[PDB]
RNA sequence: GGAUACUGC
DNA sequence: TCACGCAGTATCCTGT
């Protein structure tokens, strides 16, 4: 919490070493000391609820997926996809899988000619690499033939 | 005395007589450090002997006001801490730190009870406070020569010893294995109610022990062989008998039972030491033994050591904490120190100067003279 | 041979 | 009841 607060909100947090917390008991002004502490706290992290747009922004990918909010707050990215697909194949009438009850080649790294440049060094990047190739060679699971490990 | 008046004097004289001014120009040293007073630690034990810790003020009318609140029966100065120790449960496990702290001495005179003969436990008189009086010489002089310590105040206890504070900040930023150098190179009667005898020096005498018995030997001869009269009897001089070796025991034994003065027993036994050379120290262990300030490592060693607050009241003789001038030291009286009740039948009896009125305010002066040459060192510097 | 980290895309 | 892929650099250890 208190990197969080440091990161997010730029603002300083105190700590209430956990042996005090009991030793605490003792006066009227350590007790309401402590009891701001922990209302400052909740404070702190409403602030960065607010902050990140937490809530906005699990409303807009649970839409665009069509899973529940909660799931989505609880984090994850596997659940998404999965609901995101049950909802585009049971829409165009398809019947889905049934639940469940580096082995592959990826992408190239070229070799680099490593050293220093004091001149203009020009960088090409690919929009939307992945998903481009997707659309543009139509790679699907209704397209590709696969066969239950080589390059279909 | 009557402590069952001890809470209804309490808060008067804190109110009125208590030099809270020259205490905060005391602990905030010239305010050079930023946060110093802020961080200092002290401890209050209240009625029913209710004890706090970590209290810190953020200045004089903080201090004024809080005190002035609980009324406490005793007050004890603590360290400077790396925060303030009022917010110690803020602070992350660890970076809570005790600093800097004055070098302080404890002497007690129940320490000495195998070794007096006039009084035991509790029990003071004016036979035995001379051993008090040697302390103070003997140890304030090593501070002066061989630490170079030159800000020293001398505290009366309330009543059975005298405590010092060294308040040179060299002294204040000594770590803790750097105290506990300074106490045992100080520290020379070594061991507990189980040891017979409790200093054995070498062949060479260290130009300490040299000065320190020096010291000693002023005082020796009415301290030991008339007031004490350590060689009164046969019960008393058969330890002494016990503190040499055997060898010459039985003739020392024939020459006690012919001398009917102890200062005449103290001349044979030097002179049948001296005829017997190795043995040539043997006088000075034995009065190292029966003179010599025993100190308690473990009061000097640590950081966080609480030790009693200057101008308090003692719980049970009710003396105040006063300042002892060094250079008086020989016409200091423990039974004379203003009481409380003293002081405040004084105070009902006549705003910034109402303590002059009373019989404080020598020791107070002592105490102002002391923070000025403080304050000298730290301006000169 | 294994184990522990966290960058990149 | 859970959990995105792979490519790459850096550090450290192997007795009963
Ligand atoms: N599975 C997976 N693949 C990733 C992830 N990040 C990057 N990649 C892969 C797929 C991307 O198409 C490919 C290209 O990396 P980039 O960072 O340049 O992203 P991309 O080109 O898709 O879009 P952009 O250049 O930011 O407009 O790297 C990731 O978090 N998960
Ligand atoms: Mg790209
Ligand atoms: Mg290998
Ligand atoms: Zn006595």
């Amino acid at each position: 919490l208190s990197e969080l607060v440091h990161q997010i909100l730029k603002a300083e947090r105190v700590v209430i070493p956990p042996e005090n917390i009991r030793n605490a008991y003792n006066d009227s002004v350590h007790l309401l000391y402590m009891l701001e502490n922990t209302w400052i706290d909740a404070k702190f992290i409403l602030q960065i609820m607010c902050e990140l747009n937490v809530l906005p922004l699990a409303l807009q990918i649970t839409n665009i997926a069509g899973n529940v909010m909660s799931r989505t707050l609880m984090g994850g990215r596997s659940e998404r996809n999965e609901y995101l697909l049950l909802h585009a194949f049971t829409e165009n009438n398809f019947i889905v899988p049934d639940k469940p009850v580096a082995a592959y080649a990826g992408g190239l790294v070229l070799e680099p000619k490593v050293g220093f440049y004091d001149k203009f060094i020009l960088l090409l990047d690919f929009n939307s690499l992945y998903p481009s190739i997707i659309q543009e060679y139509n790679i699907c699971f209704t397209t590709v033939h696969r066969e239950a490990d080589e390059i279909p | 005395y009557d402590p069952a008046s001890l809470p209804d004097v309490l808060p008067l004289y804190y109110r009125r007589l208590f030099p809270f001014y020259q205490y905060f120009r005391w602990l905030n040293y010239g305010g050079v450090v930023k946060n110093y007073f802020q961080h200092r630690e002290f401890s209050f034990t209240l009625k029913d002997d209710v004890y706090v810790r970590y209290q810190s003020f953020n200045n004089q009318s903080e201090l004024e006001k809080e005190m002035q609140k609980m009324c406490p029966y005793k007050i004890d100065i603590g360290a400077v801490y790396s925060h303030r120790p009022s917010l110690h449960n803020t602070v992350k496990s660890g970076t809570f730190q005790a600093q800097e702290k004055e070098l302080v001495f404890d002497i007690d005179m129940t320490d000495y009870d195998d070794v007096r003969r006039c009084c035991s436990s509790a029990d003071i008189c004016p036979k035995c406070w001379t051993l008090m009086t040697i302390a103070v010489r003997i140890l304030d002089r090593a501070l002066a020569e061989d630490f170079g310590f030159k800000h020293r105040l001398w505290v009366y206890s309330g009543r059975r010893g005298v405590h010092c504070w060294v308040c040179d900040d060299s002294a204040r930023k000594l770590s803790q294995a750097e105290r506990s150098a300074v106490a045992e190179y100080l520290s020379v009667v070594k061991g507990g109610e189980e040891t017979i005898k409790k200093v054995q020096l070498p062949e060479t005498i260290h130009p300490f022990i040299g000065k320190s018995l020096k010291m000693v030997e002023r005082y020796f001869e009415k301290y030991a062989l008339v007031d004490q009269d350590i060689l009164e009897n046969k019960q008393c001089w058969d330890k002494v008998i016990a503190l040499v070796p055997e060898v010459a025991r039985e003739s020392l034994l024939r020459e006690f039972s012919k001398a009917r003065s102890s200062v005449e027993r103290w001349d044979k036994l030097s002179s049948c030491l001296e005829a017997t050379r190795r043995y040539s120290n043997i006088p000075k262990e034995i009065m190292l033994q029966f003179c010599y300030p025993r100190l308690d490592v473990n009061v000097s060693k640590g950081l966080n050591h609480l030790l009693k607050s200057p101008f308090s009241v003692h719980p049970k003789t009710g003396r105040i904490s006063v300042p002892i001038d060094c250079k008086k030291l020989d016409q200091f009286d423990p039974f004379s120190v203003p009481t409380i009740s003293l002081i405040c039948s004084e105070l009902d009896n006549v705003r910034t100067r109402d303590y002059k009125r009373t019989s404080l305010a020598p020791y107070i002066k002592v105490f102002e003279q002391f923070l000025d040459k403080l304050d000298q060192s730290r301006k000169g510097e």
